[PDB]
């Protein structure tokens, strides 16, 4: 891992799949917990009205 | 391939269903996933597994 | 330690200068604590070796 500077690829990808894993983590909260919970509610709420 | 290949309007109900979610949902998850980040934007330190 | 041990005035002013910079910033650290928190207020998966 020394020579950073004279290895651009792999540090490059190392930083992506950290940023990666770190946001997945927040995302699959914020937001796919929100779908399984919102969808099936919206959707028959919807197909009823409609 | 659900029983709602044929009645595009409820299709369309369901359809239109998911991307209301998500898109109500998007500006909290972006925004949540940057300060998330913050602080790996100032030191993204590397460990040798990574 | 410093050169600021007479002084005692001065001294009360650099101090609250220091408190009141640290407490400008207190609300903020706070708040984007938490929401770097959110994933683990839903679901703090504990692995066996933690």
């Amino acid at each position: 891992l020394t020579n950073k500077y004279y290895c651009p690829e792999v540090f490059l990808d190392a930083v992506a799949t950290k940023l990666a894993q770190t946001a997945v983590l927040f995302l699959n909260v914020e937001m796919l917990n929100d779908f399984y919970v919102r969808f099936p509610r919206e959707v028959e709420a919807k197909l009823h009205e409609h | 391939k659900s029983s709602f290949a044929k009645h595009p309007s409820a299709r369309k109900v369901i359809s239109d269903a998911a991307a209301t979610v998500l898109a109500d949902r998007s500006y909290a998850t972006s925004d949540g996933i940057e300060i998330s980040l913050k602080p790996y934007k100032f030191d993204p330190d590397i460990q040798p597994n990574e």
